[PDB]
């Protein structure tokens, strides 16, 4: 109280409270897990359909930052969409001024700097959405970076953002992402997401998958519906 | 009147710019500095103590030159002193370029005071928490001025700023004679630092600068050692 | 762009039932000298549209980066909508007309042709912004030499075939080689149909 | 509490309360139903008259030939968003000569609304827009709540007493797809009529109907024009 | 520790205290729970009772969702009017 | 259970209050109570 | 409310902007103005509310000529009313200049609302004035009402000012679609006398009419007595 | 808690800061202005300046243009700025349109400047109410009062500053067509009206008299002395 | 309260910040100026008289603005310096545009307008500097003008601002002979006033600064009295006091 | 006293800026410790490498950032602000090279960094960057140099130093060590730094928990010691 009304006021013990509040806000949303294959990066987000009137694909949380970069925002959807727009702008500017696809590391660093610049001013508030960036390139392998409201962003072999981040990590650490390919890893992602789901507190959800790697010629595209069901079939096979 | 001790752009009922007084207190709560003006030259001395033996005493110098014949010693917040010294150097060089003559101590001091006052007129800008003490030798007459965060400048003959400034001022008016010389002025300044100096005065802990007709120059540890041994 | 440095030859294109075909040389002639001879003057924008232009290749190259990012953004949204060949044409017309108004126009006479929803599109926006729809278009000299020929084939028979289109341009660029001082005997052919846009080449002549 | 003044202050629980209040701003307006069949996107709105002898307030606005909206919220923000969408549609027509996609316009609206919810200086756009349009992918019925989040809905309904319309639309979602213009309009009118209290009835002076279809440009039906659709509606039980 | 009821908690409370009353199967208790943020269990029961009483006012044999919303408005003494600027 | 808010009377409420408190007063027959109600913008029944 | 009503940028729990309603309340402190729209034309009757006999009666402006065919009635803050009226005049002149035609009353009301809408949209406070626009256009006689919130809606016979509620209630009873200008004016004067603190005469009311063919005619001193004679 | 910001509306729709600013006008020396058939008068009270200060720099009646003069109340600091801006506006209006600035136009510009200063924070309202009077109508006398709020009004005779209520009450009950039929009687009316507010001797009333197609004539103390002698004679006749 | 910022008006209609500044002007050292038939003069009190302070300018309170103007100061040091710099800039700008000296009142009005602008626009604190003006112009000759923090100036024949301004002004009113004061008599009256305006007895020459404006052969020479003549005047006043007490 | 610690530009009653001290304390939020030791011909810095998750990528967590091939930095404290300051330092070094030719000396580099921080602290616009910036780098004519320069804007020359949660203990250990004049060799410098960190943290210092960076006169290029070199140095330290 008193030191937590603005993002530019350091707490007496040395902690910017608004950033922690944004982290809590992102913690208040659904789970989104990114798992790095041996030859790609797979994104999976549990997209809760708040009402039956939605169009099975509305407000999807999987965004294509660029051709090779996939983003798996989870949290305040408006902030996530704004961040996706800024990431696309940065990717376009990097390609125009340098001529080659912006490396996932550099794009993540620039977007993280942009996010952190919004937790330093009193006239702006920290982004309430945490996002993970994924891409594949033979030149630089598959990279999966997660940037939260605080602005910190280091690479991950596999990360989960949302309500059941800890539950997702418990059953993701039990997966060998070092060697597996992006074919069975999709089924693993579907199963892990289905495990981390209340199903009594959340009425229903529409699993949406995504991947980028060698199997997709290096580009990031929505997982084909033909094989997406196979992942859904495996998840259903898993009892939870 | 606790209600008006916050903003620098509002007048207290008695008519006191509270923030300026608080900045002056912060200045007086800094490192000691004493300067004496002799008929031949000027002397500037500040106590340079680092919190541990792990600090390179030579990396940061409290006494810095503004031009070939202007000096600077401070007592208060050093980071503010760095910007103050940068502005002073820029002002001196602008005056030199416009007039092709080394900026007189009076004019450089006045412009530094104006720079200081520039920050004490709008909300959102903290007054400079350092009071500068300027040496000089222009037109063959030693000069010593002190510029404060309030923007006022004086012509101190000899004064000590920072911690234990009352004791330094009391020591002055006693060992100060208006007809001294540069060496005697240096000795008096070293003694004045001593009476407000905690611990041994090593060559690396006290930094002094003579600013006579020859110009301003920071005495190297060797000369400071010789002077302290002579006094000791 | 006030004094072109590297320029381009004519650009030819004739529309047939089922798609459109364009071709262009690969001779970047700084002044009268063949500065470069392995450049591509016809690159695709999307699966159902392709373009190629004359004039400053640097100015056109700038257009390549603009369209690529401008085109690439189209599929990033993943909404299904893609810039129709008219859509790119309309953007181009305002793109150069806006640039010309500020005395810095792109000295790059473009031609954009594509196949969309069962109809072919063949537009040409000149270095200044003029643009129209014709069954067959040739940039620069091609208007003088190849363009007159294409009316004769279209006037008597406005319907053409891919092979008839293939040699027609060849009989079009061949005459370009004979009566032109800036042509080159290495050109690409761009074919756009339902199957997509394909670029192949080069090709020579006797 | 004290985290209830600005959009740039984060509540301890993780909510920007000002966004919640902007969202609540929608319910102060009249109920509006927007729904889409295979070829048509019809949205029916209820018009409220300030006085008995005052023209009923306009609720269905015109944006472009293929993009219609229903405003359920602040008149100021509703009109501002309508003007911005009109400008975006005109720019798309001028530069591309092609109808600006409804999805892209909705995304632009969301992006523009997000900024007021992230930077101090102006309140969030307290208007809920039901965007209906026809493009290459068929009819689209979006809802753009003040929270800067838009939902692509088959048949949405915002405004005061809008829960009944939403429930009816959920019940009859199946028939919406394979329905003609008349049946779509009648289902929308039934959804609106469910929202009204027992005493009030769907009269020709307080219903506005907007339709965009395969070959039909946007049309706003007010007063007698609604009569052909209104007649034949089953009397409420 | 007893916390202020959550969304599921408020919905369950409304369901428990609306059992004895003739309630329309069209009521969306989740929407009511969303609309009653910062409501304790006693306030939720008051919302249900006020919805019932309001339904009685109109002579409606069976409660309706709008009646529940009006009861939610009445529970905190709030009054909703047709503002001349929210159209 | 029920929190009744006794807001300041509206114009109709003020007119009715004026009639209620003026029922016994020997007032003339042309007294426009509507004007007196409109001239008391925010006044309770006690002020009436 | 005390913490949420100190700026048009703050949203109340209801979602209400607790500064525009204060603007409406401010408009509630002005002199009553009445406008009746009939097939023959549009009539505007108001209350002078003269404060001193020394003040020039024409100095205080309640009905002004926004254009030759559209009249405006003011009720509320003088400064906001003057600024909005000047903006309406400028907008009408601009429309005439660019389009060589008389802007419709709906168009002029939209133009004035646009300025009444920038109540803090980053290019101050809501314009605390309500304007009753009356005139004849290609659609016939019309009357439009505006509130500080920027909401404008066509009104057949709207009353705004101190006596808005009673004047409107009586207008509902005394208004029909088939009224002529003479009867509409008589009814408006009767209503104003009913809701007027001071006895009606020629020095406390200014009556304005705008009929098709003819221009905005503001009844002069001699004219007003002729109409008040019978009422 | 609604009186600490200009752009904040009170629950009853009051812009309280402007009302407070008018209080500043309520604290100034009284100014009385009455316009005749061929004369416009601006009454003023002198404040009995200190024994050891010069009254040349305390000018309260100043002319914006060659034929328009204004007498103000309230704080002098704002009145001087308003007067300077009015002069610059009159000289700019003459420049753009050769026709001399009308009294109505100068009053409108003063009101516009005041309103612009009372429209947003960081700009304190002008606490001076100006009585602008001038024959600028080219054959018609006009008098205006610009309130600190920003609204102006045409007044046959109005009072501003301390005692404005009493002077206005006197003017209402004495300003009749027979009263101002001649310039001398108009000046006598001004003196009589200002006498009830300022009970004192000579030099306590400064009268600015402007005739048709003429210049301002700040009456010397003797002329005011002559008029007060005449008024005393009239009172003696009444008794 | 209603003193959070200058722009705020009190219910009675008083700029509380401006009044606070005009009250705070009393903390400044005493300065006064007497207008004489042949010229005008200024008197100031050096509050800081420490032995370790070197007098380098001799004009801490009295500044030269133009070749025919000078203005004493009283108030904040930074505000005083800014105001004097702006005064010099305004005077020289007027000289450049019109090629004649500013008629004194023009400079006073310009400075007062600047101060008024500061006291009006929000985010700026009122200039707590009240400075007396002296000078000669072809229009009115010798004049003395008083400037307050509120921008309200005014012609004055003899005024004192700062410490005990009320007593000095009152006893100048008591013993100022209008139109019969010569520069010598003006200096005598100024010394007499300064003697009791300050608590320090004997009116030390080093503790008082006097500057006089004279009109010599069309040059308008501004002269700051040297310590010798100040001591002579102090001794003259002492002898006059002894003569007066002789009656006792 | 406590009411002045909500804005960075407000001075405390005793002459203190509370927000700068608060940022200094926030430096410790990362829970890490970093130490720099300046040898006779080398400069070595070791910082903790905490990876409390099996799914993290240890290669992307390194806190040792290379500002330039000749100058080095180790950010301690808040991660995001530390990375922002590292990017700003890289920009400053690049601009110095572009505008003056010769590589910017480390002292100048983060003197510019500290001036940026101070300008942040003076004008209340942005929260001060809560991350201590420790710089190393061989400078011609001045041997190895390590400079720590912090949020408030203070930069000094250091023979040895440390920033983080365990700063006082590490500095006391260094003072106990720096005093027994001895051959400050590359191996000796690395061993002393690692020993100080181990004693302060009281940890066995597994090779994957530390990250070291050394700049030497013989090889004046920032080099991040790999796991093998760190393990060899640790084994030499043990025996």
């Amino acid at each position: 109280t008193g030191y937590d009304l603005s993002a530019s006021t350091f707490s007496p013990d040395g902690r910017v409270f608004q950033v922690e509040y944004a982290m809590k806000a992102v913690e208040n949303s659904s789970t989104a897990i990114g798992i790095r294959c041996k030859d790609g990066v797979v994104f999976g987000v549990e997209k809760l359909v708040l009402s039956k009137l939605y169009e099975e694909g509305s407000n999807k949380r999987l965004f294509n930052v660029d051709r090779h970069v996939g983003m798996a925002v989870a949290g305040l959807l408006a902030d996530a969409r704004s961040l996706a727009d800024i990431a696309r702008e940065e990717a376009s500017n990097f390609r125009s001024n340098f001529g080659y696809n912006i490396p996932l590391k550099h794009l993540a660093d620039r977007v993280a700097m942009y996010v952190h610049a919004y937790t330093l001013y009193s006239a702006v508030r920290p982004f309430g959405c945490s996002f993970m960036l994924g891409s594949y390139s033979v030149n630089d392998g598959a990279q999966l970076y997660m940037i939260d409201p605080s602005g910190v962003s280091y690479g991950y072999w596999g990360c989960a953002i949302g309500k059941a981040r800890q539950a997702a990590k418990t059953e993701i650490e039990k997966l060998q992402m070092k060697e597996m390919t992006c074919r069975d890893i999709v089924k693993e992602v579907a199963k892990i997401i289905y495990i981390v789901h209340d199903e009594v507190k959340d009425k229903a959800f529409e699993l949406e998958l995504s991947w980028v790697g060698e199997l997709t010629n290096g580009r990031h595209e929505i997982v084909p519906k033909d094989i997406r069901e196979e992942a859904e079939k495996y998840a259903k096979e898993s009892l939870k | 009147e606790r209600g008006y001790s916050f903003s620098l752009t509002t007048f207290s009922p008695s008519g006191k710019l509270v923030q300026i007084e608080y900045a002056l207190a912060a200045v007086a709560g800094g490192a000691p500095s004493v300067g004496i003006k002799a008929a031949n030259g000027v002397v500037l001395a500040t106590e340079k103590k680092q919190k541990s033996i792990l600090y390179d005493e030579r990396s940061v110098h409290k006494v810095e030159p503004i031009t070939k014949h202007i000096g600077l010693v401070y007592s208060g917040m050093g980071p503010d002193y760095r910007v103050l010294v940068h502005r002073a150097r820029k002002l001196a060089q602008q005056y030199y370029l416009v007039y092709q003559e080394p900026i007189p101590t009076a004019q450089l001091v006045q412009r530094v005071a104006s720079v200081m006052q520039e920050y004490t007129q709008s909300g959102g800008v903290r007054p400079f928490g350092v009071s500068l003490l300027i040496c000089g030798w222009n037109e063959g007459r030693p000069y010593l001025f002190q510029s404060d965060p309030s923007g006022a400048y004086f012509a101190w003959k000899a004064t000590a700023m920072g911690k234990n400034y009352v004791n330094g001022k009391t020591f002055l008016e006693k060992r100060y004679n208006e007809d001294l010389e540069l060496e005697d002025a240096i000795h008096t300044a070293i003694l004045t630092l001593k009476e407000s100096f905690e611990g041994q005065m090593t060559e690396d802990n006290i930094e002094v600068g003579i600013c006579n007709e020859a110009g301003f120059r920071r005495l190297t540890p060797t000369e400071v050692k010789d002077y302290l041994a002579a006094i000791a | 762009t006030q004094n072109p440095m590297v320029t381009g030859t004519s650009v030819l294109g004739v529309k047939f039932e089922g798609g459109v075909v364009i071709a262009a040389d690969m001779l970047g002639s700084y002044g009268s000298l063949a500065r470069f001879r392995n450049i591509s003057r016809i690159m695709r924008v999307n699966n159902s549209t392709m373009l190629g232009a004359s004039g400053d290749y640097a100015d056109f190259q700038y257009l390549k980066q603009v369209l690529g990012q401008m085109v690439i953004d189209e599929e990033l949204l993943g909404d299904g909508h893609s810039y129709s060949p008219r859509a790119i044409h309309s953007w181009l017309t305002r793109a150069m007309y806006s640039r010309r108004s500020k005395m810095n126009p792109l000295w790059n006479t473009m031609v954009i042709g594509g196949y969309a929803d069962g109809e072919s599109f063949l537009g040409y926006v000149d270095m200044l912004g003029v643009a129209y729809e014709a069954p067959s278009l040739a940039t620069g000299y091609g208007a003088y030499l190849a363009q007159p020929l294409l009316r004769e084939v279209l006037e008597k028979q406005p319907v053409l075939s891919q092979t008839e289109a293939r040699d027609l341009v060849e009989r079009c660029m061949r005459v370009l080689y004979y009566r032109d001082a800036r042509s080159y005997n290495r050109f690409q052919i761009a074919t756009v149909t339902e199957k997509g846009v394909e670029i192949e080449g080069p090709l020579s002549t006797e | 509490n004290q985290y209830d003044n600005d959009v740039t202050v984060w509540s301890p629980q993780g909510r920007i309360h000002q966004i919640e209040y902007a969202m609540e701003a929608v319910k102060q307006g009249s109920a509006t139903v927007g729904l889409k069949s295979k070829t048509h996107a019809v949205l029916v709105a209820l018009k409220r008259a300030q006085s008995e002898l005052a023209a009923h307030q306009k609720k269905i606005l015109h944006v472009d030939n293929h993009i219609g909206i229903s405003i359920a919220g602040l008149t100021a923000d509703a009109r501002l968003l309508c003007n911005f969408m009109r400008q975006e549609c005109l720019d798309s027509r001028f530069v591309f000569d092609r109808p600006l996609p409804v999805s892209r316009l909705v995304s632009l609206i969301g992006s523009k609304t997000q900024i007021p919810t992230q930077r101090y200086g102006r309140r969030p756009y307290g208007v809920g827009l039901l965007i209906a349009g026809y493009d290459d992918m068929g009819p689209h019925i979006f809802q753009t709540c003040p929270s800067a989040n838009y939902f692509d809905c088959r048949a949405m309904s915002i405004g005061a007493r809008s829960q009944s319309a939403r429930t009816y639309l959920e019940r009859h979602m199946s028939e919406f797809m394979e329905c003609n213009l008349n049946e779509l309009v009648k289902h929308g009118l039934r959804a609106l009529r469910e929202t009204l209290p027992a005493e009030q009835d769907l009269t020709t002076k307080n219903v506005s109907i907007g339709i965009v279809g395969k070959d039909l440009e946007f049309t706003i039906y007010d007063d007698d024009d609604v009569s052909p659709f209104l007649e034949g509606l089953e009397e409420r039980p | 520790e007893f916390p202020m009821p959550n969304e599921e908690a408020r919905a369950r409370i409304m369901q428990i205290h609306s059992r004895k009353m003739n309630v329309s199967p069209d009521v969306n208790y989740e929407e009511l729970a969303r609309c009653t943020d910062d409501f304790n269990g006693a306030q939720c029961k008051a919302v249900c009772v006020e919805a019932g009483m309001i339904a009685l006012r109109r002579g409606a044999t069976e409660l309706t969702h709008e009646d529940y919303m009006e009861g939610i408005l009445e529970v905190q003494a709030k009054k909703k009017a047709n503002l001349q600027y929210y159209a | 259970d029920r929190k009744i808010e006794f807001s300041l009377p509206d114009l109709e409420g003020r007119t009715h209050i004026f009639k209620i408190h003026a029922r016994s007063m020997s007032v003339e027959r042309d007294i426009r109570f509507e004007l007196l109600a409109r001239l008391c913008p925010n006044s309770t029944g006690a002020e009436i | 409310r005390s913490e949420y009503d100190r700026g048009v940028n703050t949203f109340s729990p209801e979602g209400r902007l607790f500064q525009v309603e204060y603007a409406i309340e401010a408009i509630k402190l002005g002199s009553t103005a009445i406008g009746i729209q009939t097939s023959e034309g549009v009539c505007l009757a108001v209350e002078k509310r003269i404060t001193s006999p020394l003040m020039e009666p024409s100095s205080i402006e309640k009905i002004v000529e926004i254009d030759a065919h559209i009249g405006c009635a003011m009720s509320g803050l003088i400064k906001d009313a003057k600024t909005l009226i000047d903006k309406a005049r400028v907008e009408t002149q601009n429309h005439w200049f660019t389009y060589n035609e008389t802007m419709t009353v709906e168009s002029v009301t939209q133009a004035v609302s646009n300025l009444a809408l920038q109540f803090g949209e980053e290019d101050s406070r809501p314009f605390g004035v309500a304007l009753l626009f009356g005139g004849v256009d290609e659609k016939g006689p019309q009357l439009f009402h505006m509130d500080p919130s920027g909401t404008f809606v066509q009104c057949d016979a709207r009353a705004i000012g101190s006596a808005s509620e009673g004047a409107q209630s009586s207008l509902q009873e005394v208004y029909h679609k088939s009224m002529t200008l003479k009867e509409a004016i008589k009814s408006s004067l009767i209503i104003l006398k009913q809701v007027m603190e001071e006895k009606l005469n020629a020095t406390n009311i200014e009556l304005a009419t705008v009929q098709p063919g003819q221009n905005f005619h503001m009844f002069t001193k001699e004219e007003l007595e002729e109409v008040i004679k019978d009422i | 808690s609604y009186d600490r910001a200009i752009t904040v509306f009170s629950p009853d729709g009051h812009l309280f800061q402007v009302e407070y600013a008018q209080e500043a006008v309520k604290k100034g020396s009284t100014a009385v202005g009455v316009r005749g058939r061929d004369i416009v008068v601006l009454g003023v009270e002198k404040k009995s300046v200190a024994k050891l200060q010069d009254e040349r720099t305390v000018r309260k009646i100043c002319a914006l243009d060659d034929n328009v003069c204004m007498a103000f109340a309230g704080l002098t600091a704002d009145a001087r700025i308003v007067i300077n801006r009015a002069r610059v506006e009159c000289q700019s209006h003459r420049l753009t349109v050769e026709d001399p600035v009308t009294v109505e136009y100068i009053t409108r510009y003063i009101a516009s400047l005041k309103q612009r200063y009372t429209q947003s924070n960081g700009r304190r309202p002008f606490g001076i109410s100006a009585l602008i009077v001038g024959f600028d109508f080219d054959g018609t006398p006009r008098l205006y009062q610009t309130d600190p709020s920003g609204t102006y009004h045409a007044w046959k005779a109005n009072a501003i500053g301390r005692g404005a209520k009493s002077v206005r009450e006197f003017l209402e009950k004495n300003y009749t067509d027979e009263a101002i039929e001649t310039d001398d009687l108009t000046i006598k009316l001004v003196i009589k009206a200002l006498l009830e507010v300022v009970q004192s001797g000579g030099k306590n009333i400064e009268l600015a008299v402007m005739r048709r197609d003429q210049s301002l004539k700040i009456l010397n103390p003797e002329e005011i002395e002559k008029y007060v002698v005449e008024i005393e004679k009239e009172k003696e006749e009444n008794e | 309260r209603y003193d959070s910022r200058t722009t705020i008006f009190s219910p009675e209609g008083r700029l509380y910040q401006v009044e606070y500044a005009m009250e705070a002007i009393g903390h400044a050292g005493t300065c006064l100026g007497i207008l004489a038939n042949d010229g005008v003069l200024l008197a100031a009190e050096r509050r800081n008289i420490h032995k370790l302070l070197d007098e380098v300018f001799f004009s801490e309170k009295i500044y030269k603005l133009n070749e025919d103007m000078a203005c004493s100061v009283a108030g904040i040091t930074s505000d005083a310096n800014v105001l004097t710099n702006e005064l010099r800039l305004i005077a020289q700008r007027y000289l450049l545009q019109y090629q004649e000296p500013i008629p004194c009142e023009q400079l006073v009005t310009a400075l007062c307008d600047i101060k008024q602008a500061y006291t009006q626009f929000g985010g700026k604190r009122p200039f707590g500097v009240s400075l007396l003006y002296i000078g000669w112009d072809k229009h009115y000759g010798f004049q003395l003008y008083q400037s307050d923090p509120s921008g309200n100036y005014g012609g004055w024949k003899a005024t004192c601002i700062g410490n005990n301004s009320a007593a000095a002004v009152s006893m100048l009113k008591q013993d100022y002979k209008e139109g019969e004061m010569t520069l010598k008599s003006a200096l005598a009256l100024a010394i007499k006033v300064l003697n009791k305006t300050m608590d320090v007895s004997k009116l030390s020459a080093e503790k008082v600064e006097i500057a006089t404006l004279t009109r010599e052969n069309g040059k308008t020479v501004i002269r700051v009295l040297k310590q010798k003549e100040v001591e002579q005047l102090i001794k003259k006043h002492e002898e006059e006091e002894a003569k007066a007490e002789r009656e006792k | 006293s406590a009411g002045f610690d909500r804005h960075i530009t407000i001075f405390s009653p005793e002459g203190r800026l509370y927000q700068v001290e608060y940022a200094f304390k926030a430096i410790n939020q990362g829970g890490l410790t970093s130490v720099a030791v300046r040898g006779k011909d080398c400069a070595v810095i070791v910082t903790q490498k905490k990876v409390p998750d099996k799914l993290l990528d240890s290669s992307t967590v390194t806190h040792l950032f290379k500002i330039t091939e000749n100058i080095g930095c180790v950010m301690t404290g808040m991660t995001a602000d530390s990375r922002s300051q590292v990017q700003r330092a890289r920009y400053e070094a690049a601009n110095w090279k572009y505008k003056y030719g010769y590589e910017i000396p480390v002292d100048m580099l983060c003197k510019r960094i500290a001036d940026i921080s101070q300008v942040y602290t003076q004008n209340a616009e942005m929260r001060p960057l809560g991350c201590c910036m420790i710089l190393i780098g061989i400078d011609e004519e001045q041997g190895p140099q390590v400079y720590k320069c912090d949020p408030a804007g203070y930069y000094c020359g250091f023979k040895a130093t440390a920033a983080g949660v365990k700063q006082t203990e590490s500095t006391s250990f260094l003072e106990k060590k720096v005093k027994k004049k001895f051959d400050w060799t590359f191996e000796q410098t690395v061993e002393t730094a690692i020993t100080c960190l181990s004693t302060v943290l009281s940890i066995d210092f597994k090779p994957s928990e530390i990250e070291v960076g050394v700049v030497t006169v013989e090889n004046p290029k920032f080099r991040i010691l790999t796991e093998a070199e760190i393990d060899a140095h640790l084994v030499a330290l043990a025996e």
